[PDB]
């Protein structure tokens, strides 16, 4: 099978910019490559076929190029509608194979997360469950790491995370992290901590609370 | 106009099978190769196979051999993808595709069909209010919607009157059930002096729950 | 009579009136008596018998070799037509009759060149004729004691799209994509020059095998043309019946088909089989037209026999009607009866006798009465049918001249179609009087020199105009 | 068939 | 009648190129008339025969002509785990040419094609191909409707049905007034023959170099058949268009199948869906009835009439002899939806092997008397067999029985003078339509200018 390596996996760019997305194949595919667009929450639209040919209807600001095993999709002067996911596909050989994708994101000023921690509610505790929720809101860039600590020690079991798409208004990102334990194990520890590591701060943002205590 | 009209979202239990449809509109299905593609958030895109509806001849990626079976029915201008013995690995969005000019290209795509694998029965969510610990210009409150099936749910704050400062996070499927959360941020002089309630609706179970956020 | 009621001026002009007219050149003739009249009426006027001009049309036989009873031995001695040469004397507007005998001589030499389709569709037949040679020898031996037989084979033009050209293996073995083996494709190849050693035929056939090409119609017409015009190669004998036996199980390519192979050059009707015995112009020259084939077959005196399978009998019968003299026989499925087929065909060929005339002068016209079966005369016919080998027929022929031609001596030929022997008719137009040679130009008898004294009368000399100058 | 075959 | 045989114009191509094999008049966007000439054996860069096209501007003096360049390189595409191959050696580019609007279409009926997949293949075969050019802009496109990607094994399994591998598309060609390219492909469906049609605009808008195999959704091909009457009929050996059904909104196709029904020959008139409206049968087997077809209204009633050439027809001579001279048939179109019926006139050649009827060209109204006229070639006719073109004038009852004018070949023996003809266009702009005559054997084209009636 032919491997399609697409770079970069994402890029933070600005309206009106010119940007190039590249795709490297494990072997020469002689222009037998296509480029695809997928807008947020939408299906796919074809952009390029056989290396350089725009699909009927595609804006002239799109263009494809390359040869051998290396190819590029270039967007001249980004429109607001161009912030989406792009993929390459080779059909030189069966099976057809795709690149990993490239996501164009809106560039803006860095912003540290607003972190909030929430202990389990009474309702959930009476039902034997214990979820500890941590919100990390309006931060940029999207790259972020969160770490739960129970009594000072890192916990990596029962952690479900969810991320929002780039905010349409302020172009920031937000994250929700939920540590779900049994009511049982929840009472076997005391301090619950949510640690956020982000480029805006050398030291982690730390939000905590002690069980029982209020 | 060339258009591939696919069938609706599918909910199927593990081990069962499912058959997706791809109906040609504005042209005859026999005109070109018709491909099927699988998409997942993490693993990305994967070519399943193709068929020539004119003669029924198929090609597959050996990875899907035994799992996927592509067929076509020219009588109804439709192509099909049959998935058998389903596991959570098969939860994904499936697309049918055809070329524009180039015999071998992948230019026109259907809108996609979602397949979700779960043994869960229709289940209404447990809605849990999240109040702060125990202080700044603003305060953030939360709502935890846990253990429901299937998607979707609609969540508002104060019947939508709180139109700003809200973050509702995508649901995550964990062991057969969905969990979702939402935060709302307001000025500290707004709450608890005023009432702030979580409104969660779940159509599949015809439920509507309101949970007022109370100080601890 | 008409000989007198004219007032002709000359002896020449008198004979032109009617074959019945005579002229009296006797100087001692009553001044009232006419010089142009019936030979009798003239004599009644004491006209000197040695002074009367009156030619009579005749037919004298020059050569008259007897018809042969056998055709074996020496071919130079074989006479099938008698007489072989006659002299014919005709005066203006006259006619004279003569006879000719034609015989289908027994035990005449026979050449049989066997042209076989060896395309893949013919796969099954090749085994049946394993020993066609000897069997064919046994049967023909009853009809002739001087048989020669030969062999050639064809497929089609070795060029795309008739020929498979991929993969490379297919060129050396057209049956590659099938899991078997056959010969590389060829257009036409001569295999066995005509010979009386029939075991040579058997052994050559045993080594033959089929090839394979793409389209059903084949290139047999290329082979018919070459077998016809490559005289020395095939070995046709001057004094023998020529049978060209064409066998196939499919329809045939015709002129103008070649364009599908990019070939537009018309067939030139010339021999193109060299030392390698293959038709070298197969890929550069179009298939021959029926007209060109007919011309060459006729010229080389070759009888074409379409011995084909039942599925194409009607097709080749229809072609046969467009190539007069061609015979069709039904090859029963697998060439199992090809032997008898050939014997029967030879029978039909020698059951017809048709006369043809060559180099007949414009002013001569012939009429024929045929005497074929049981001396039954048939008026206005120059051909007999339903004949057997050894049967004799005769024809009564009347030659009529319209006027008096400028050239007083011509010769034409009457010959049976397909026959070697012929009858040469030497015609001499007797339009002048013997006395004209004794004419006295510028004679004192005529206007004291202004005229010529000819045949007892005065004629206006050359250069003058008006009857009496 | 419609080609060169028995 | 009034063509000038005294002052001709000569155009010439390279030796051995067969310059003049095909030709047509071409109007540029400014309304200037030129001559496009096909030369199917012109040498390519590889030094091998590939064919070529020439665009000759009008000049009373004639002379050499600028080449009209097309891509002559063999193409290879490795896609979908297959290998697509084009082979242009001896493809015969220019074996046919035609002009429509500002576009020239030059065909290579013997261009070969193959598809490899591991050890299997489609088979290397002459699918033929057409090249399209817009000389003024430089735009290029191609059209090769018979190309496929099916392996040999599959055809064997289906008894070789729908087998387009030997089409030789472009063997003949014509374009409708509305700009629909129609290709004759006499090798189609295992030598039954087929027609392929596609709008020129859609060919240009769908074509991209290097693809080789692409969809033209508006294209329309005729159909395979299991009726042996059609086997080896070379349906598509010749084509033309005209109006034969009373609906002016629709164009009808005229198709020659010179070997139809065991070489009887036939010509068919069909609607643009390939539904048959009329069938004309040949008179004599092997005469090649259908070799050439021409459409023009010769009797001034506004209804197109049909002319069919049978260049190898054998005329009956005395003593039950047959003489190959060639024959042309005229069929007048009746008022209403009726059948064409028997021939209204038979024109027969006189010179043995002359091939009278090899080509038939509408001249328009040559003498300007209100009736359209034709020219008929006998490429090997004339007292010396060098070739002759005979002009027959239209009249109220059809055509005259005797030619008004005879053009003797000005070239040496073997030139094939008259193999190709084109008339009905006024090239010198003197108000009278003119005649161009190809003589590929001499690699030359002769132009005859019409003049006021003497
Ligand atoms: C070889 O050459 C022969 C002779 O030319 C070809 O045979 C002819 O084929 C044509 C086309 O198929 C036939 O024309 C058709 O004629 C029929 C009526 O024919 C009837 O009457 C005829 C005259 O009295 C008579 O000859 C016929 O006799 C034949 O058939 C009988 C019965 O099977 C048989 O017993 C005889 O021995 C004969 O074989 C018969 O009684 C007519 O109805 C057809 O009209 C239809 O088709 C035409 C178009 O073709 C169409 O216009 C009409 O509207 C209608 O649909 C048609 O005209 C002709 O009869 C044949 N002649 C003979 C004597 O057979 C043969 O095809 C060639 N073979 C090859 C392989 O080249
Ligand atoms: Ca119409
Ligand atoms: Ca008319
Ligand atoms: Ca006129
Ligand atoms: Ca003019
Ligand atoms: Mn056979
Ligand atoms: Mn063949
Ligand atoms: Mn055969």
């Amino acid at each position: 099978d032919i491997l399609m390596t697409q770079s970069p996996s994402s890029m933070s760019v600005s309206l009106g910019d010119t940007v190039s997305i590249t795709c490297h194949a494990s072997q020469g595919i002689s222009s037998n490559i296509g480029w695809l667009q997928q807008k947020p929450g939408k299906s796919f639209m074809g952009l390029i076929y056989y290396g350089t040919n725009l699909v009927d209807g595609v804006p002239s600001r799109f263009s494809g190029s390359g040869s051998g095993a290396d190819y590029s999709l270039t967007i001249s002067s980004l429109d607001s509608e161009d912030f989406a996911d792009y993929y390459c596909v080779q059909y030189a050989q069966l099976p057809y194979t795709f690149g990993g994708g490239t996501k164009l994101e809106i560039k803006r000023a860095d912003a540290a997360p607003t972190v909030s921690i929430f202990p389990p509610s009474s309702e959930q505790l009476t039902s034997g469950g214990a979820s500890v929720v941590c919100f990390l809101n309006n931060f940029y860039p999207k790259d972020i790491n969160v770490k739960w600590k129970i009594d000072g020690s890192e916990r990596q079991n029962g952690v479900l995370n969810s991320w929002t798409d780039q905010d349409s208004k302020d172009s920031t990102y937000s994250m929700s992290s939920t540590l779900t334990l049994t009511k049982d194990e929840y009472e076997r520890h005391n301090s619950y901590t949510c640690e956020a590591t982000h480029k805006t701060s050398t030291s982690p943002i730390v939000k905590s609370f002690n069980r029982n205590e209020c | 106009e060339v258009q591939l009209q696919q069938s609706g979202a599918e909910l199927v239990k593990p081990g069962a099978s499912v058959k997706l449809s791809c109906t040609a509109s504005g042209f005859n299905i026999k005109d070109t190769y018709v491909h099927w593609v699988k998409q997942r958030p993490e693993q990305g895109l994967e070519w399943i196979g193709r068929i020539d509806p004119a003669n029924g001849y198929t090609k597959y990626d050996p990875k899907f051999q035994g799992k996927a079976t592509i067929t076509a029915d020219t009588s109804s201008n439709t192509a099909y993808l049959q998935l058998s013995s389903l596991t959570s690995e098969d939860t994904a969005v499936y697309y049918c595709v055809r070329p524009l000019y180039d015999y071998y290209a992948m230019d026109y795509w259907g809108q996609g069909t979602s397949v979700t694998v779960s043994s869960a029965k229709t289940t209404a969510p447990s809605v849990y209010p999240l109040a702060p610990v125990c202080t700044g210009s603003s305060v953030t409150l939360g709502c935890l919607v846990k253990g429901y099936f299937p998607e979707p749910v609609t969540l508002t704050w104060n019947s939508g009157s709180l139109s700003s400062g809200v973050h509702t996070f995508p649901a995550v499927l964990q062991s057969d059930l969905y969990t979702l959360s939402s935060s709302v941020t307001v000025t500290s002089s707004t709450w608890p002096s005023q009432s702030i309630t979580c409104n969660v609706a779940h159509p599949a179970s015809s439920t509507k729950v309101d949970k007022k956020i109370e100080p601890r | 009579n008409i000989c007198t009621t004219r007032g002709v001026s000359s002896c020449q002009q008198c004979l032109a009136v009617s074959p019945m007219c005579a002229w009296c050149s006797d100087e001692a003739l009553p001044l009232g008596s006419p010089r142009c009249d019936l030979k009798e009426n003239l004599l009644k006027d004491n006209c000197a018998p040695e002074s009367i001009e009156f030619p009579v049309s005749e037919a004298r036989v020059l050569e008259d070799r007897p018809l042969s009873d056998k055709g074996s031995g020496d071919s130079s001695q074989v006479t099938q037509v008698s007489p072989q040469r006659i002299a014919l004397r005709l005066r203006p507007d006259d006619s004279k009759n003569f006879s000719i005998q034609v015989r289908q001589v027994e035990d005449y030499p026979v050449d049989i060149y066997y042209l076989m389709d060896l395309s893949y569709s013919m796969k099954d037949d090749l085994w049946s004729i394993q020993n066609l040679g000897t069997k064919l020898a046994t049967q023909m031996r009853k009809l002739t004691s001087n048989l020669r037989i030969g062999f050639g084979a064809f497929v089609d033009k070795p060029v795309s799209p008739y020929m498979y050209i991929s993969p490379p293996e297919a060129l050396e073995n057209p049956c590659y994509d099938m899991k078997t083996t056959c010969l590389p494709m060829f257009g036409y190849k001569h295999v066995l020059t005509l010979t009386d050693q029939v075991t040579r035929f058997n052994e050559e056939v045993k080594k033959q095998s089929v090839s394979r090409n793409r389209d059903a119609p084949e290139g047999g017409f290329d082979a018919i043309m070459q077998a016809t015009v490559c005289d020395e190669k095939i070995g046709w004998r001057n004094d023998a019946s020529h049978l060209l036996v064409f066998t196939t199980d499919a329809k045939t390519h015709i002129a103008l088909d070649g364009r599908l192979a990019g070939i537009v050059q018309p067939n030139d009707g010339q021999c193109h089989v060299g030392s390698d015995n293959h038709y070298s112009a197969s890929t550069t020259m179009d298939y021959p037209s029926l007209g060109l084939m007919t011309e060459k077959l006729s010229q080389k005196n070759i009888n074409l026999i379409f011995a084909v399978t039942e599925n194409v009998v009607n097709l080749y019968q229809n072609y046969s009607e467009l190539i007069p003299g061609t015979t069709v026989g039904v090859l029963s499925m697998d060439s199992s009866n090809v032997l008898q087929l050939i014997v029967d065909a030879y029978g039909k060929i020698r059951s017809k006798v048709e006369l043809e005339v060559r180099d007949l002068p414009e002013e001569l016209s012939l009429s024929f009465n045929a005497t074929c079966l049981n001396n039954e005369v048939i008026p206005g016919l120059k051909s007999c049918m339903g004949l057997k080998i050894g049967d004799t027929v005769s024809f009564s022929i009347e030659a009529k001249v319209r006027g008096c031609p400028q050239e007083k001596e011509k010769s034409f030929t009457i010959k049976p179609v397909g026959f070697k022997d012929s009858l040469i008719v030497q015609v001499t137009f007797d339009c002048d009087c013997a006395c004209q040679a004794q004419a006295e130009p510028n004679s004192h008898r005529c206007n004291n020199g202004n005229g010529t004294f000819e045949c007892g009368v005065c004629r206006c000399g050359p250069g003058w105009l008006g009857s009496q100058c | 068939g419609r080609g060169d075959s028995p | 009648l009034n063509l000038d045989p005294v002052q001709l114009t000569f155009y010439a191509g390279p030796n051995g190129s067969q310059f003049g094999f095909s030709l047509d008049f071409h109007k540029d966007s400014h309304g200037r008339v030129a001559i496009v000439v096909g030369a199917p054996r012109t040498l390519g860069p590889s030094q091998e025969e590939t064919g070529g096209v020439f665009l000759c501007p009008w000049r009373a003096e004639g002379g050499q002509c600028p080449s009209l360049l097309f891509d002559l390189r063999d193409e290879t595409r490795n896609v979908g785990s297959q290998t697509l191959q084009t082979f242009k050696a001896r493809q015969g580019l220019g074996a046919s040419v035609v002009s429509w609007s500002d576009v020239i279409v030059a065909c290579a009926p013997w261009q070969h094609w193959n598809v490899l997949e591991k050890t299997e293949e489609a088979e290397k075969t002459p699918v033929g191909s057409c090249f399209l050019a817009q000389p003024e802009s430089g735009r290029r496109a191609e059209y090769s409707p018979c190309r496929g990607n099916t392996l040999s094994r599959i055809y064997v399994e289906n008894d070789f049905s729908w087998d387009k591998r030997y089409c030789e598309a472009g063997f003949s060609s014509v374009v409708t007034q509305a700009g629909e390219l129609v290709l004759g492909a006499p090798g189609g469906y295992y030598f039954l023959g087929l027609l392929a049609q596609a709008p020129v605009a859609d060919i240009f808008s769908s074509y991209r170099p290097g693809i080789l195999l692409w969809h033209v959704s508006s294209q329309s091909l005729s159909f395979d058949s299991s009726n042996p009457e059609y086997f080896d009929g070379y349906w598509g050996y010749s084509v033309a268009v005209g109006e034969f059904d009373g609906d002016l909104n629709t164009t009808e196709y005229v198709v020659g199948a010179p070997t139809w029904s065991w070489t009887l020959g036939a010509v068919e008139i069909l609607d643009s869906y390939y539904q048959r409206l009329h069938r004309l049968r040949g008179e004599q087997m092997a005469s090649y009835f259908g070799h050439s077809v021409a459409v023009t209204d010769v009797n001034g009633d506004g209804r197109h009439d049909l002319l069919v050439g049978a260049p190898l027809y054998m005329e009956s001579r005395a003593d039950r002899k047959l003489a190959e001279v060639g024959r042309v048939y005229l069929f007048l179109q009746p008022r209403g939806p009726h059948a064409l019926g028997a021939p209204s006139l038979l024109l027969t050649g006189t010179q043995l092997y002359g091939r009278f009827g090899s080509a038939i060209a509408p001249l328009g109204d040559l003498d300007r008397d209100g009736y359209n006229d034709i020219a008929v070639a006998a490429p090997y006719g004339g007292p010396s067999g060098r070739g002759q073109v005979l002009v027959f004038l239209g009249q109220s009852e059809g055509l005259r029985s005797r030619p008004s004018q005879v053009l003797d070949s000005p070239f040496p023996t073997g030139s094939a003078f008259g193999f190709s003809l084109r008339g009905a266009v006024d090239i010198d702009d003197n108000g009278y339509p003119d005649l161009i005559v190809g003589a590929y054997g001499a690699n030359q084209v002769a132009v005859y200018r019409a003049q006021p009636v003497v």
